[PDB]
RNA sequence: UUGGCGGAAAGGCCUUGGGUGCUUGCUGGCGAAUUGCAAUGUCAUUUUGCGUGGGGAUAAAUCAUUUGUAUACGACUUAGA
RNA sequence: GCGUUGGAUUGUUCACCCACUAAUAGGGAACGUGAGCUGGGUUUAGACCGUCGUGAGACAGGUUAGUUUUACCCUACUGAU
RNA sequence: CUAUCUAGCGAAACCACAGCCAAGGGAACGGGCUUGGCAGAAUCAGCGGGGAAAGAAGACCCUGUUGAGCUUGACUCUAGU
RNA sequence: AGAACUGGUACGGACAAGGGGAAUCUGACUGUCUAAUUAAAACAUAGCAUUGCGAUGGUCAGAAAGUGAUGUUGACGCAAU
RNA sequence: GUGAACAGCCUCUAGUUGAUAGAAUAAUGUAGAUAAGGGAAGUCGGCAAAAUAGAUCCGUAACUUCGGGAUAAGGAUUGGC
RNA sequence: GCCCUGAAAAUGGAUGGCGCUCAAGCGUGUUACCUAUACUCUACCGUCAGGGUUGAUAUGAUGCCCUGACGAGUAGGCAGGCGUGGAGGUCAGUGACGAAGCCUAGACCGUAAGGUCGGGUCGAACGGCCUCUAGUGCAGAUCUUGGUGGUAGUAGCAAAUAUUCAAAUGAGAACUUUGAAGACUGAAGUGGGGAAAGGUUCCACGUCAACAGCAGUUGGACGUGGGUUAGUCGAUCCUAAGA
RNA sequence: AGAACUGGCGAUGCGGGAUGAACCGAACGUAGAGUUAAGGUGCCGGAAUACACGCUCAUCAGACACCACAAAAGGUGUUAG
RNA sequence: GUCGAAUUUGGGUAUAGGGGCGAAAGACUAAUCGAACCAUCUAGUAGCUGGUUCCUGCCGAAGUUUCCCUCAGGAUAGCAG
RNA sequence: AUAUUGGCGAGAGACCGAUAGCGAACAAGUACAGUGAUGGAAAGAUGAAAAGAACUUUGAAAAGAGAGUGAAAAAGUACGUGAAAUUGUUGAAAGGGAAGGGCAUUUGAUCAGA
């Protein structure tokens, strides 16, 4: 017989299977459509989720109840030191999809990216790319031949970039290497840009700008094995239920004589790859810029780092991207920020945000002071010091 | 005497056996198969590492619903255990075979475990008490273990 | 051997020069037999091993320890001459 | 494709009313779904009433109380090597 | 505290053979048969759709020229009086 | 029993330890039973009423007895409801 | 000792330190708990849980068989010195 | 006539599938071709029937030979045979120079029940034939007894707050002993005695194959011993309901 | 659900109807060869993508009896009267 | 729930199976109660369920008539050897 | 003259040959269960003879490896033989959601007859 009362199904069938992502770095499965009249530029960037804070800004939204009024918004900080270009990959189109034809690497690779090719770095002989570096012996004839092949072919060009994880407070010490598509046409000059940027850093400000809507691609926080009640949001069974109530009561009708894929079952929760879109960049902050957390209204010479440091992350000493809201993944996790795949003109995008204040109070508790100077001013002289 | 089927030279081999040993037959079978064909010193070192939980005994036949460990990877399996009682009985028989080979004058540095077999001894019967006044068996599965180590030659 | 073209799975196509073997384009000389009246009457390519010479290079992974961005266990993510 | 509700009474399916809502459509899947639950009802044994029966007893008549067992196997499914 | 993993110890239920589906027909709801879909070792933790899962020669209903408890001017008797 | 003082107004500081009210059905109450699914309104109860009997008796035992229970009793009693 | 107390809690004499252990801390469980705002809208049904609770003082209705109801209801206080 | 509308059901699915559009569809016609345990011919087996042949060396006249036809089968009937325990006769049978039994993807015979042989194991009896006899043939009976699996190294060994350090002993110590510490029972005890019941569990020494669902050097275990002393404590005596 | 005649299934394999107790064909010792039955000859799949005359285009075409369905009523769809 | 009297309980004793005992549930009467347990009659009877042990060869059914306290059975005729 | 599943003493069998035959071939009406009446098993075989393994070696020990006794240890008291289920090792072979089977042949292994 029928359900006897309609209700929407629990969970989204388009995010199946609810399995662990194959890698801690979520893959970029679609790059922005190439506009071959633009200059050559990266379509994404690699950063590390540092943590969240809150900001205050004047809302510019005509017709809204809060137009020209102050709004408090949550923001996520992604530490984004410049990424080092170490290779270029050429992609030819085939009746069986895109196919990498060849990769040309830089002559010199730092130990940060060399660690990525080693499971046991400390006891290895560090031979990686030692014979490849000899391709640059006198004139780089083999390197130029491979680049000429990429120019003669490979309708799609991607660069190999790696993070400078040594510039982050993370203990990992092993860089993250990823392919970023080069948009801005003339495949010839795509390859030329890649080669000219070999071994050179690319700053996040050359990829992303203030107010730009971007997408965050990251592996979500893992939670291990989870029951149906929290994994899928199913109704808790009554207190009277024998054999447990954090379950799904009927996992299927008699026919089909099988548990169906669409029934909620207990299993892994989290550690899934997610591509969340339309996060507006609130700040493109620079690492060398003291008063990073300052605005034109605050003027307090303070960095973006909360007092006591970002909890479980550390201090932001590099360039950072501050996006509105939250993004998938937890602190210290590598996240790929990519340009939007379409042109958003909904007046939510195209809004020019101007921060009025950035919270730098401690996230290690109910933080009361933005700066140590403010703490001193409020508290006066203590016995230990200050 | 009268061991299981062997194909080695009795003049280059030494035998050792133990009967009605109150150790799990399945665990001892897996332990014996873990060192079947190994050199004697390599097998003894491996058994000591098993006792130290540095390496594991791969469980290939009697392994249903046992558990998984990273130490089975060197044997290409996920299911491996550390059957200390079986390992101790096996190394005792290994040292007995080594002593017999020394008494026979075999070269200890060429010895390898050319035959090792574990079969079931008669069960030792106890009783277990079950709900509603029932009685079930609580028997042991003891083992007969035999092995012969032979000098490697060409 | 000169050079060019071919990336859809190119792994092939074309081309220069000389050397060298055959040429049934034409005219000869010698041989074949006994596999006994037929017997696929063994002519191909697929991998592997071994030996003899020549050319080339001189690492990693896992266990164990460690990390917690992970985790029931495996697994994952880290670090350690 | 998408949604199709919150409640009073009744064990109820059904019914009725209150109310919100875009709407409060109809149904199936062993009249889906008890080793998923619950056990209010029905439908063991206790007991009361009414009618019937001489009686023991009968009653789709009413009422009250009345043990809801087992998965570790195979597959399916969820995740994991 | 279990469940989980490990050392030691170590049962039972159940078991024609076994175990992926859809439709067909069929003892009218197949794991096997037919036609298709398909189909890759060995596995771990969960799970309760299925095995018309297990537990018991259905207690309901009917049949038996099978009983028993109980009742009554059933038939036939009988202690007592 | 009282007063002052005192404290982050805390103080039966842990422990220990009634929820209450307005009514309906039902059984007066205390008590008792289906040990192992029914504790109840069921049974019992005090109270009320009826019945038999004056011993050569009433009620009830025993196969029978020179047998027995009430009865070491006597109607304010025993026996049956 | 606290306390009305053979209650609960701690201790003295006496006795025991016996329950297979080790490592982790997933789901689902068993047992113990907390929870913003609402407050039975859940459910057959307030099941379960919560709320109340000791003592002192005040105050206590309908009804009643005058004995009760009654700790009715509803309030205040409580430590230390 | 064909096609279309009429023409709506529940897992995804059915001209059998693929697929097929002057068809590989529909109606019709003509040939060719494919194949049943069916038909024709032949061979072999058996059955039935009709016959020939005691004129010998012809020992198999229920024998040999000729001819024709036939062969489905539950319940069931009959016939001819195979095998087992025992019995009479016989082969002056087999056998410690190896009987019986058992094992044997080794060989032979029979349509088969089965029979025979080789090899290994083994150790004391056994077989062919003519007859007699029966407690004479197993796959089942939720069959009986015994043994054994998969499940499965699985479920699990989680109530009673709790254990830790060192030393000794020992082959081996989470569990024994001692010391130290931390705890509990908290006098309605996890204390000290008794009644019923048990019967040596009491104690000592030795000792760990089995039991103590881990372990064990420890034990209510195993082995060997020791131990229960009454005029006054009970029984004994009295009577109770009753026998 | 119940009768009549016959043929069958039960008791029956074989070829065909994909599949099926009953339908079609044909009933069966062991083999060889040939020919066929019913049914088929695009491929699965053995056998003509044979020959010939026409009809049909379906945004749910149709595709061999038993048999696994479709009707009334309609259509300048198209064909023939 | 009850907890100072229809209270709880030890021991002794009495009542024994169509009997006891029952503040009454067909309750209890040694895990046995709408008639305990033990042995024998007894291998009780069963128109009912299950099973019923070697091969081959030949022949080869019936579910129909009549009668029956008969309708899950038998006799009888028929079919068969 | 007849009876005689008891008792005593004998002789026999086309009977059974340790799941059979009495329940009991053996410390069987025993062990054990029940309060009790009663119920009631399982359990025979080294070898001619213990000649029951001196001695050495490894191990804490049980035992193992030797040595030895014995016709045989393929008879070691866990003992005549020693099936099957089930199991270990070795060898061979095959293995995309069962396996097993029939006809036919390829291949590998093996083998009779002439
Ligand atoms: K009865
Ligand atoms: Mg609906
Ligand atoms: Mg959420
Ligand atoms: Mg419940
Ligand atoms: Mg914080
Ligand atoms: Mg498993
Ligand atoms: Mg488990
Ligand atoms: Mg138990
Ligand atoms: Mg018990
Ligand atoms: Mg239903
Ligand atoms: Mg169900
Ligand atoms: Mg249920
Ligand atoms: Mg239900
Ligand atoms: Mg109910
Ligand atoms: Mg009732
Ligand atoms: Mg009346
Ligand atoms: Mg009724
Ligand atoms: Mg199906
Ligand atoms: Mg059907
Ligand atoms: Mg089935
Ligand atoms: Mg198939
Ligand atoms: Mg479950
Ligand atoms: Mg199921
Ligand atoms: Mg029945
Ligand atoms: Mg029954
Ligand atoms: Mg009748
Ligand atoms: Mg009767
Ligand atoms: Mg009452
Ligand atoms: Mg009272
Ligand atoms: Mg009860
Ligand atoms: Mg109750
Ligand atoms: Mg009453
Ligand atoms: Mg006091
Ligand atoms: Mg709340
Ligand atoms: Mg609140
Ligand atoms: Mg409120
Ligand atoms: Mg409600
Ligand atoms: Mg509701
Ligand atoms: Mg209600
Ligand atoms: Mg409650
Ligand atoms: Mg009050
Ligand atoms: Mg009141
Ligand atoms: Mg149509
Ligand atoms: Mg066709
Ligand atoms: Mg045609
Ligand atoms: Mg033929
Ligand atoms: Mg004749
Ligand atoms: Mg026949
Ligand atoms: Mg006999
Ligand atoms: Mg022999
Ligand atoms: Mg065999
Ligand atoms: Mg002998
Ligand atoms: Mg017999
Ligand atoms: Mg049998
Ligand atoms: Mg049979
Ligand atoms: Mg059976
Ligand atoms: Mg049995
Ligand atoms: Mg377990
Ligand atoms: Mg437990
Ligand atoms: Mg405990
Ligand atoms: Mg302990
Ligand atoms: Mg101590
Ligand atoms: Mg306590
Ligand atoms: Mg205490
Ligand atoms: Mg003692
Ligand atoms: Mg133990
Ligand atoms: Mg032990
Ligand atoms: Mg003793
Ligand atoms: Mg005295
Ligand atoms: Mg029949
Ligand atoms: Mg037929
Ligand atoms: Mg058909
Ligand atoms: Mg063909
Ligand atoms: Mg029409
Ligand atoms: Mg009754
Ligand atoms: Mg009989
Ligand atoms: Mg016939
Ligand atoms: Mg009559
Ligand atoms: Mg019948
Ligand atoms: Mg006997
Ligand atoms: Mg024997
Ligand atoms: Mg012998
Ligand atoms: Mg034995
Ligand atoms: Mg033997
Ligand atoms: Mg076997
Ligand atoms: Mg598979």
């Amino acid at each position: 017989s029928h359900r006897k009362y309609e209700a929407p199904r629990h969970g989204h069938l388009g995010f199946l299977p609810r399995k662990r992502a194959a890698s801690i770095r979520a893959r970029v499965k679609a790059f922005p459509k190439d506009d071959r009249s633009k200059p050559v530029a990266l379509t994404s960037f690699l950063g590390y989720k540092a943590g969240m804070t809150t900001i205050v800004r004047d809302l510019d939204r005509p017709g809204s109840k809060f137009h020209k009024r102050e709004v408090v918004e949550a923001v996520t900080v992604v530490d984004t030191p410049p990424v080092v270009v170490v290779g270029v990959v050429g992609y030819v189109e085939t009746p069986r999809g895109l196919r990498s034809l060849t990769t040309v690497w830089a002559e010199h690779l730092s130990d940060e990216v060399k660690r990525r090719f080693y499971k046991n770095w400390y006891k290895s002989k560090k031979k990686a790319f030692t014979k490849y570096s000899a391709k640059y012996a006198q004139d780089g004839a083999g390197i130029e031949r491979e680049l000429a092949r990429i120019k003669k072919y490979a309708s799609v060009v991607r660069v190999l970039v790696h993070t400078q994880i040594r510039k982050t407070p993370l203990a990992q010490k092993k860089a993250h290497l990823a392919e970023i598509q080069l948009n801005g046409g003339s495949i010839s000059e795509k390859v030329d840009w890649a080669r000219e940027h070999f071994e050179k850093t690319v700053a996040v400000d050359s990829v992303f700008e203030q107010n730009e809507m971007i997408d965050a691609i990251a592996v979500t926080k893992g939670h291990g094995f989870e029951g149906v009640t929290h994994r899928w949001g199913t109704k808790k069974l009554p207190r009277k239920t024998h054999r447990g109530l954090r379950k799904v009561a009927c996992i299927g009708a008699w026919h089909p004589a099988h548990v169906m894929w669409s029934v909620a079952r207990a299993g892994q929760r989290g550690y899934h790859s997610r591509t969340s879109i339309n996060h507006k960049i609130y700040r493109v902050g620079k690492g060398d810029d003291e008063a990073n957390g300052a605005t034109s209204f605050d003027r307090t010479k303070k960095t973006i780092t909360p007092m006591g440091g970002f909890v479980h992350y550390g201090e932001i000493k590099n360039d950072f991207i501050m996006v509105k809201g939250c993004i998938p993944g937890n602190r210290k996790r590598i996240v790929t920020l990519r340009k939007s795949l379409y042109t958003n003109t909904s007046r939510k995008a195209l809004e020019e945000v101007s921060l009025k204040w950035i919270d730098t109070a401690s996230k290690f508790g109910k933080g009361r002071f933005q700066t140590p100077a403010e703490k001193h001013a409020f508290m006066g002289t203590l016995k230990k010091d200050l | 005497a009268r061991y299981g089927a062997t194909s080695t030279n009795p003049a280059k081999s030494a035998s050792a056996r133990g009967s009605y040993l109150r150790v799990s037959f399945k665990n001892t079978r897996e332990t014996a198969q873990a060192i079947n064909g190994w050199e004697l010193t390599k097998a003894q070192k491996y058994l000591e590492q098993v006792l130290d939980h540095q390496r594991a005994i791969p469980f290939r036949r009697f392994n249903s619903s046992i558990g998984r460990t990273a130490q089975g990877k060197e044997f290409g399996v996920t299911k491996a255990r550390w059957p200390a009682k079986s390992v101790k009985f096996v190394q005792g028989l290994l040292q007995n075979a080594a002593a017999n080979a020394e008494a026979k004058g075999l070269d200890a540095t060429k010895l390898y475990v050319s035959h090792i077999q574990v079969n079931q001894a008669p069960k030792q019967r106890r009783r277990t008490y079950r709900a509603h006044g029932r009685i079930n068996k609580y028997e042991s599965s003891p083992s007969h273990i035999e092995l012969v180590v032979t000098e490697k030659e060409e």
